[PDB]
């Protein structure tokens, strides 16, 4: 029950980066565009916990298992830059040689 | 729908889609327009020059 | 320069198969039908109207999906198309930028769509066998072995 | 009776209703769309 | 349970109702803090002569 | 309903056939039935004309 | 009384088609669907109830 | 009666409209017609398959 509540506000604090134009990058490089790393390439977000005693409970490292599967981080951001660009009244779905 | 079409077309008519959408607009007693371009209509023939 | 359009007139022609018990009253389906493909052609007249366009170009496929979905209807066949004065045509282009498309009305002209039942003992088949008297195209009753 | 050029650009207009898009309204993408099965996994995949 | 997990429920459900600006604000500590999500009417509303 | 011929049906060549008066001239009727539920005066029934 | 016994034979329908597609659209799936509606189309099966 | 596949075919997402179609029999692999393109008439020891 802890770890769905920490995750439902680890949900507010990232609101700006559902939104966001940043484009991912797995190496860091200058080329004249706003980037992203690994850490921000996310549609889920979550926290670690505190409690007493909680190293003999939750040991080292455990939200590795927490993540969203690649095919559903895809697809919502994909679904997220549509509606961003809608906003502008274009869409690359008119455009048959850009597909 | 209206704000996310000025975005575009900043309120200036220079293509297709910038007549279109100005007239759609400000008439709404229309319901459908053609842009045509580079053409000529003449009153006295009733001819269009393409 | 503000103008008005210039509107090209579309006829269609086909035969037809209705349900039962529809098929006993022929005469007053015909009108329900007629009247209803107007309607489809004419999108401004009615609130909700969609479009027939599909880039510059009306097909002959979308009149028949609409006709095939009247709930008297079994089949239809030998379908054709025609806008003025072109006989039989797959797909309608606009002659000029200014052109428009609507239907045919015996008051604004004097034609109107073509609609005849479809007879089935009347039926001739237009279609020629690649082969004969050969083994692999003919019953075993037919085999007469020369 | 000329023979006259012609426009290669063949298109159509636009209407009223073609004016609506669907990723415009709000209701297209929320912000946590997972439902029942999605936490019983959750659930299931910590324990 | 029941009731310190309705309790939780009511602190997360008060903390939606803060205003649009206040969940959107920038941190003013962190160096690596960028605009990334508007533009200004000067760069949206403008265009040549 | 009684005081009918049971001898054979009646036959599609011999439907009955409606018409209506234009000064003295006869037109046909037999496109603008909507409903005959006497199915051919066999039963009681209205028609719809 | 019965006379015979005869086993039934099966005849393939080919089909040959131009289909103009949507822009948001994937030939391979779109034809995968035909075949799959077509084949259910001509042979139906019956179900066995409790 | 090729309306039947033309009605389904117009049912699957992606599909704009049919410009063409037609049908033809086969028997042990070997066509044996030219086809129609409204209707065709089976043999009577057979059952139709895609």
């Amino acid at each position: 029950f802890d770890q769905l509540l920490a995750s439902y506000l680890a949900q507010l604090s990232h609101i700006r980066d559902l939104f966001s134009w940043e484009v991912d990058v797995t190496q860091p490089q200058q080329n004249d565009y706003a980037t992203r790393l690994q850490e921000k390439q996310r549609t889920y977000f979550t926290q670690k916990l505190d409690f007493p005693e909680i190293e003999k409970i939750i040991p080292d490292n455990y939200l590795d298992v927490l993540d969203e599967a690649p095919e559903t981080y895809r697809d919502r951001r994909n679904r997220f830059l549509d509606h961003l660009l809608a906003r502008f009244s274009e869409s690359f779905s008119d455009y048959v040689l850009l597909n | 729908i209206r704000i996310s079409e000025r975005l575009r077309h900043k309120g200036r008519a220079v293509a297709i889609f910038d007549y279109e959408r100005l007239v759609l607009e400000k008439f709404p007693q229309i319901y459908k327009v053609r842009c045509i371009n580079h053409g000529q209509f003449d009153d006295a023939q009733e001819q269009l020059y393409e | 320069k503000v103008v008005n359009p210039q509107y090209e007139r579309i006829q269609v022609d086909f035969q037809v198969k209705l349900k039962a018990p529809y098929s006993s009253n022929f005469g007053y389906y015909r009108r329900e039908l007629q009247q209803a493909i107007v309607g489809f052609l004419t999108p401004w007249t009615v609130d909700s109207g969609a479009d027939i366009n599909f880039g510059g170009k009306v097909y002959r496929s979308s009149i028949l999906k609409f006709v095939e979905e009247q709930y008297y209807v079994d089949y239809v066949v030998n379908f054709k198309m025609n806008l003025n004065n072109q006989q039989d045509i797959r797909e309608a282009i606009a002659i000029t930028p200014r052109s428009v498309i609507t239907s045919v009305s015996p008051k604004t002209s004097n034609q109107d769509h073509m609609i005849e039942e479809f007879i089935e003992q009347a039926i001739v088949f237009n279609n020629q066998k690649l082969e004969s008297g050969v083994l692999g195209y003919e019953s075993l009753n037919d085999l007469e072995l020369g | 009776n000329r023979d006259l050029p012609k426009n290669p650009l063949i298109r159509d207009g636009v209407s009223q209703r073609q004016r609506q898009v669907s990723a415009l309204s709000p209701a297209s993408i929320g912000v946590d769309e997972r439902d029942l099965a999605d936490f019983l996994v959750l659930v299931y995949r910590l324990s | 349970i029941l009731e310190v997990l309705c309790y939780a429920i009511t602190d997360l459900g008060y903390r939606n109702n803060l205003d649009i600006a206040d969940l959107l604000a920038l941190n003013p500590q962190d160096g690596n803090s960028r605009e990334n999500n508007f533009f200004t009417p000067d760069a949206v509303l403008t265009c040549n002569p | 309903e009684e005081t009918a011929d049971i001898s054979l049906r009646r036959q599609e060549e011999y439907k009955l056939q409606w018409y209506y008066l234009k000064d003295n001239a006869w037109e046909s009727l037999g496109d603008r039935i909507v409903n005959d539920a006497s199915n051919g005066l066999v039963t009681s029934g209205i028609i719809n004309l | 009384d019965f006379a015979d016994i005869v086993i039934l034979g099966e005849e393939e329908i080919g089909i040959c088609a131009d289909i103009q597609l949507e822009t948001n659209a994937d030939a391979e799936d779109v034809l995968v669907n035909i075949y799959v509606r077509i084949q259910q189309f001509l042979s139906p099966r019956l179900k066995f109830y409790t | 009666h090729t309306s039947d596949l033309y009605q389904e075919i117009l049912q699957v997402p992606g599909v704009s409209a049919i410009k063409k179609l037609s049908i033809a029999n086969y028997i042990n692999g070997l066509r044996q017609t030219q086809g129609h393109p409204w209707y065709l008439q089976l043999t009577d020891q057979y059952r139709p398959v895609l």
